[PDB]
């Protein structure tokens, strides 16, 4: 089975998808394909939304998939069949939702590892590099699966980070201790 | 966020992988979820509705919703036998059930397999489950007389061939025994001849146990009336599809009797269960309507069903089914969902109370809440005469009984009708599993109606019944072989009658 | 145009969705027609679902619907046929005949939906039908126009006095009349075509004053629902386009009311008090505002309800318990007690027994009558336990009279010739006033009881002194 | 290859799995998830596709941890009977929970198995005395029947049906089953002791009665599937034995329960008033897989717990139907204090025919129905108005039908100790004739309260000496 079940539905479509451009291999093709008509689209304004949004027919909505097949000749093919199901299931409105879910599908398979680090502030570069290391060598990324890893600034964290991957997170904020500790000294 | 069944996932990975089945679109289908007996299968598209289809374990299942992909089918087995992703390839035929005389002396299942295991059917004919009602045309108006035997059906709430009359009452109030003694009447015509002139019964049997079915063929057996008795039977344990099409199968077996032209009749016990069944099969369909439990449309199975009974024109053999849908009321509810539906559907209503059974008339029929619509058409001509004004005399009785209970002073009308009353009720008491010819039931109206029982003690008018018509028996045989032979009364044979009577108040 | 062709989708029941391609839409309320071995089903639209999908409900029977059947779309709601030819011609549901007389039809069909008269349209009627039922005639005055109303119990000998009316007002009036009949059996189905050719109504060497829309319940809810729309256009073309009076006939309209709550629940719509349909009100009052009194002509509707396990505070008697003019209720009990007609006078009322409507003199007489067997029927209490003799000799007199008067309600019917034996009387209403007041002033206590009891007017009652006095 | 799966979801004990073989175990197979407390047993109920069957679990599910390895067992759980079932009370599972450690299977049978056929029914009427005065008298039952109480109050058929245990099985000598639906756990440990106590159950020795006792804490789930365990050791001592048997089962209510309970959460919407939307169908297979084969007649006896006493409820009312007899028990005369409880005019047999148990017995009960429905019919008037102000005729049948009410009172054997009268046990020659007699006013001549709480005839003469003192 693919790996990482996201489950849930568009990601039926992301599922189906990952199985069928994986026993054809070229994953890595078909996702950079999509990605590439995926931005197109989104920098294209009707039927960037305005478009994209439902109040076409399965005819109507046909056509625009033949406009998209023009936006860049050769795709993958997988995701050209994927364009054909879902004219005729007549989404498109999570035509991204199946791109994100495939992306997560394929680094999976990759096995690039993408966590996030939020923080307050922006951190030291010092700071990143320590972390990933630690995190590297840590048992929550052995190694083996790649490790990408983003800081990302919250405000609403109010100093300390959170380092989060894998549903396992350590939580080492200043907000949350703050909380704890004004909450004990209030009984 | 929509969920289409199409989104399953082996089909939707087919679909994106390009090529993709037809055929198994067309003529099989494999199935994708199935559990509660309700497959769901995904193919199909040249099934046309209600249609049979064989599921590779070998199951067979009528088709009942054509989705937009996925057809549901209704499985007549255990769903132990099919599993997923089994192919079902398309019977192509629509259910049929075989028909013929060789029905008579055998117990059989809906799709027509004898459970009495007496061997093969002798099938004249099959035929289909639904059969649309014959029209106005087809129809001609009732003339034909139904004895049931039971003194107070035939006098008060008379049956005729092609009638629809609804016998209604509490669970289990012996409600097959109010049923089987009009079977037990049959074999008066039975023994004689002219066929079109018997009634050929159906006894259909839903929802019930072996055991309590089994019983019924012991006692059939031991009167005899087998030999002239179909029994088909779908118990408790048979599927609940089975259950459904088991009446429409029934009806079907009758309509040969009807194409035959001659005259048959049909008891469906319950359609109550009928309406359980398909209240249970419409919400494992996913089928809407609660309808207060019982789903919409149940009025429309019913109402199809029981218009398939009729007494049809000469230039349609005059063929005539005859039907007795019987109906359990939960706690006298006719106000709840089946029983109001049936009432309309019906001809006749014959109510049965309990508390009347209780105070000894077994089998006991509410004659208030009992009416015949249709009416005296069917009822002997005699007969007709004599308890003209038994109604009358009855419904004075229930208003003065009331009074009566508060046991004050008399009027001297009232208590001459109290008197009477009392007696008449008597009369009426009816002895289960054993008819009464309509001959000697002649004899003891008039008695009755002529007040010379109405002196006659009430303790012992149970032995004056059966004695009066010993002493007809014996001397005036010549009178009753003509109320058989005439079945009018004369002046003269109303004068013998009353001399005889009068001669017997006295003893 | 051209073909409009859907492919079913799903049949599931009477709801059976279609798949009309883009650009080439139906409109509610539609009618498309399937080729079928069986003729052609017809389907109403109903709603639009979304992407060219209706969802439609079927008027003939589902069986053996093969999926993605091609679907004709007739363009607009269904299309019947009216004409003179109408009258004497039997058409079911969806107008094909089933009297199997061949074509029917004048020049015209119609739409069986059609608009409510406008505020503008109604005219307001004020002339008093006569039944020649004398306790329908003095105790519950009809009225030509009217919007009369046979509340009562399971078919109570129901169809038997619509048959009477039928037999005498119908014969009597000049106008037209229509039958229809909503899921009536086919038993009862033949005994009315049996009986209107005997009673010569219809006569198919000549010309009918009828006209019959026979429905069977055996058709499926959706054809059960909208037979009365079909019935009620033809009656309508009457009004209208022949200019004359009608005196429509629907039967029985509770069956009106079940077959729309199928179909309600059929459609989804959550079902509103005692399972009835929440498009109860609208719908009942789509049928009931059509039928009215205009300047273009007047119609005078008989609508048969039954009330279920006669409780009629159950939410279906009571809506149409509004939209219906003048009430009748037809009692159990009284027909038990062998008075036919089953109606109880005193549960009866008629908004058109308005005094100046009927006359002072109409009104007063009935006013005494109905006071009369009012007491009477107090005085039935006291009779019964406490002791007839302890009863006052004013209170014995009119007990007396009311016992006649009761047995003066019982006339014949002709059409229960069938049903009785004894020929009916047609009493002109002026006589049945003259004969009320009469009794009540005791001219007649020198008649016996039983010499009022199932015989017509006055002068039958004296000849049948007469005859008991022989 | 086992079938090894993983668990997809945990919605209440309606678990999920998902099977990663493509090998899918079918409807009614059962499959076993070891638990670190042990193991779950769940039986496949649906399949739901995408490789996704859905499970009823029959064991307490907690720390049930989704992906945990599923194994196909295959199959409904298939039991171990034998004679050697005999003298072991068993889990749902067939694991003995009186520690008398694992039975040796003979033969091991899966729990569910097709009722059977319409040939294999033959038809029995061979009277089965009871004992009790009033179900001799108004509902006599037979041997190889299927006999029904409907009570409302299980303090009262408990004792009524161990009342039946006392008479009827130490009489029969043939194998019997005990199978007890969610009874409480305090009142199977009575009976245990009890049983082993009157030896029927004598460990060290042998045992002619089994027992399979299903506690109503036990999760509703597994409370589903103690009724079909029951019935196939029945059915292999009916068939594979081939001996007559007995079977009492007691709650049967609690079957419907657990079905309304489980429906939805398996997902279907409920039928009317909760009841699962395939109650017929689960209701008839388990007393079509109750028979009198012409393999072996078992007498079968089902106790009901009509919740608020309403009959009219559809659960009561599907029960009615597979009944031979019942004898409904009900609150109001358990509050008039007769024990027995049972309604006289809420009875019936299949047997009441004058042809079975003869005209003159049919004839004795046909007079003491009527009177006591003529003692209800005047109970309004008798509050309205003084019942001394009632006609001399109806006050001789109120009298006597006062008498009727009291006589048909018996102190039961093993409540003897709960209603703290010595108990009485008496003849169905002897009732029948007691009966006429005071039908006949023989007796009506001594006081009411001689008739109450006491047996037979020559009782209440002796107790009018008592009372005379």
């Amino acid at each position: 089975p693919p790996p990482v079940r996201l489950f849930g539905v568009e990601g039926t479509y992301a599922t189906a998808l990952y199985q069928a451009a994986a026993k054809n291999s070229s994953i890595d093709a078909a996702f950079q394909s999509l990605q590439k008509v995926e931005s197109t689209v989104k920098k294209n304004p009707k039927l960037g939304h305005l478009l994209l949004n439902p109040a076409l027919s399965l005819k109507d909505r046909n056509s625009v998939i033949d406009a998209i097949v023009e936006t860049h000749k050769n795709l993958d093919g997988y995701v050209v069949n994927l364009l054909k199901v879902l004219s005729e299931n007549n989404r498109l409105g999570c035509f991204e939702k199946i791109a994100s879910d495939f992306g997560v599908l394929n680094d999976a398979h990759n096995g690039l590892l993408k966590g996030t680090v939020t923080s307050a502030e922006p951190l030291d570069p010092k700071s990143f590099k320590r972390i990933e290391k630690a995190l590297s060598a840590s048992k929550l990324v052995g190694q083996g699966k790649s490790l990408k890893l983003e800081n990302v600034v919250k405000p609403e964290i109010k100093g300390g980070l959170i380092v989060e991957l894998g549903d396992k997170t350590v939580d080492l904020s200043i907000s949350t201790k703050i909380q704890k500790l004004n909450k004990v000294l209030e009984d | 966020t929509k969920a289409q069944p199409t989104e399953v996932s082996s089909i939707l990975e087919e679909r994106i992988k390009g090529v993709s089945d037809e055929a198994n679109l067309n003529e099989t289908g494999r199935v994708l979820a199935v559990g509660d007996g309700i497959a769901r299968v995904f193919g199909l598209n040249n099934i046309q509705a209600e249609e049979l289809v064989e599921f590779s374990s070998g199951v067979k299942g009528m088709a009942l919703n054509l989705e937009p992909g996925q057809v549901g089918i209704v499985l007549f087995g255990s769903d132990r036998l099919v599993k997923e992703g089994e192919l079902v390839k398309r019977t192509g035929n629509i259910v049929d059930v075989p028909v013929g005389p060789g029905l008579l002396g055998r117990v059989v299942d809906a799709l027509g397999n004898p459970i009495d295991g007496k061997g093969p059917i002798d099938a004249a004919g099959r035929s289909r489950a639904q059969v649309k009602a014959p029209g106005i045309l087809p129809r001609r108006s009732v003339h034909e007389p139904v004895q049931t035997g039971l003194k107070a059906v035939d006098a008060l709430v008379p049956i005729g061939r092609g009638q629809r009359e609804l016998i209604i009452g509490d669970r289990q109030t012996g409600k097959t025994a109010v049923a089987l003694d009009t079977i037990l009447n049959q074999k008066r015509w039975n023994n004689g001849s002219d066929e079109s002139k018997k009634l050929y019964c159906v006894y259909v049997a839903v929802g019930q146990k072996r055991s309590t079915v089994a019983q019924l063929v012991q006692t059939l057996e031991q009167h005899d009336a087998m030999k002239y008795s179909i029994i088909v039977a779908a118990t408790a344990s048979e599927a609940a599809p089975l259950q459904y099409l088991a009446p429409f199968t029934a009806a079907s077996i009758g309509e040969w009797f009807r194409d035959n032209g001659k005259h048959a009749l049909i008891v469906y016990d319950d359609l109550s269960k009928q309406a359980v069944a398909y209240r249970q099969l419409s919400l494992l369909l996913r089928r809407p309507p609660g309808r207060e439990a019982y789903p919409g449309d149940v009025f429309y199975l019913h109402s199809r069903l029981l218009e398939r009974a009729a007494k049809l024109s000469e230039k349609e053999g005059s063929g005539s089914l005859t039907a007795l849908p019987v109906i359990e009321t939960q706690g006298g509810d006719v106000s709840a969902y089946i029983p109001t539906n049936v009432i309309s559907i019906t001809d006749g209503q014959i109510f049965l109370e309990a508390e009347l059974f209780y105070k000894g008339i077994r089998p006991a029929i509410n004659v208030g809440l009992s009416v015949s619509r249709v009416g005296s058409a069917a009822q002997v001509k005699a007969l007709k005469q004599v308890a003209g004004s038994l109604k009358l005399f009855l419904a004075q009785y229930r208003e003065v009984a009331a009074f009566a209970q508060f046991g004050s002073d008399l009027d001297a009308s009232t208590k001459q009708t109290l008197v009477r009353g009392e007696r008449l009720t008597q009369l009426l008491k009816q002895n289960q599993y054993s008819p009464l010819a309509t001959e000697e039931q002649v004899p003891l109206i008039y008695a009755g109606v002529n007040g010379h029982l109405d002196g006659i003690e009430l303790s012992r008018i149970g032995e004056f019944e059966s004695s009066f018509l010993s002493y007809l028996k014996s001397n005036h045989n010549e009178l009753l072989t003509e109320i058989r032979e005439k079945g009018e009364l004369s002046k003269e044979l109303l004068a013998s009658l009353k001399s005889a009577t009068e001669s017997f108040v006295a003893t | 145009s051209t073909p409009i062709t859907g492919k079913v989708t799903a049949v599931i029941g009477a709801i059976v969705d279609v798949h009309f391609e883009q650009s080439e839409l139906p409109a509610i309320l539609n009618a498309l027609e399937i080729k079928t071995p069986q003729g052609k089903l017809v389907l109403e639209v109903a709603q639009h679902l979304g992407e060219n999908t209706v969802r439609t409900i079927a008027m003939d029977g589902t069986e053996g619907l093969v999926r993605g059947e091609k679907v004709l779309d007739t363009g607009g709601p269904i299309s019947v046929p009216v004409g003179r030819e109408t009258l004497g011609r039997i058409i079911n549901v969806i107008g094909e005949p089933i009297d199997e007389r061949g074509p029917i039809k004048s020049k015209l069909r119609k739409p069986i939906h059609a608009d409510p008269p406008s505020f503008a349209e109604q005219s307001t009627s004020a002339e008093i039908l006569e039944t020649g039922i004398k306790v329908v005639d003095l105790l519950a005055p009809y009225a030509r126009g009217g919007k009369i109303g046979l509340f009562g119990g399971a078919g109570v000998g129901k169809t038997v006095f619509i048959q009477e009316l039928i037999n005498n007002i119908a014969k009597a009036h000049g106008g037209f009349s229509v039958f229809t009949g909503v899921g009536e059996r086919t038993r009862e189905g033949n005994d009315l075509y049996r009986e209107m050719k005997e009673t010569g109504v219809i006569n198919l060497e000549g010309e009918s004053k009828v006209a019959l829309v026979f429905g069977q319940m055996n058709e499926p809810p959706g054809a059960r629902a909208r037979v009365a729309l079909t019935g009620l256009t033809i009656a309508e073309y009457f009004r209208d386009e022949e200019g004359q009076d009608v005196l429509l006939f629907i039967d029985n309209i509770f069956r009106f009311t079940q077959a729309g709550s199928e179909v309600s629940a059929l459609l989804g719509r959550i079902p509103s008090a005692v399972g009835y349909q929440p498009t109860l009100a609208t719908d009942m009052g789509l049928l009931q505002e059509r039928i009215t009194t205009t300047k273009k002509g007047s119609v005078t509707s008989v609508q048969a309800v039954y009330v279920p396990a006669d409780d009629l505070t159950d939410p279906a008697p009571a809506t149409t318990f509004a939209h219906l003019d003048a009430t009748t209720v037809l009692s159990r009990g009284i027909s038990e007690l062998g008075i036919y007609p089953a109606v109880d006078p005193l549960d009866s009322k008629s908004r058109l027994l308005d005094a100046a409507v009927v006359g002072q003199e109409h009104y007063d007489v009935a006013s005494k009558v109905q006071e009369t067997l009012q007491t009477y029927k107090s005085l039935q209490d006291i009779i019964a336990i406490l002791g007839m003799d302890e009863l006052s000799e004013q209170d014995k007199l009119t007990v007396e009279r009311a016992r006649k008067i009761q047995r003066f309600l019982s006339q014949p019917f002709a059409v229960a010739e069938v049903f009785t034996g004894i020929p009916g009387k047609l009493v002109r209403l002026k006589d049945t006033v003259a004969s009320f007041k009469a009794v009540l002033e005791g001219k007649y206590d020198n008649i016996p009881e039983h010499a009022f009891y199932m015989v017509g007017g006055i002068e039958d009652v004296v000849a049948k002194a007469e005859k008991l006095a022989a």
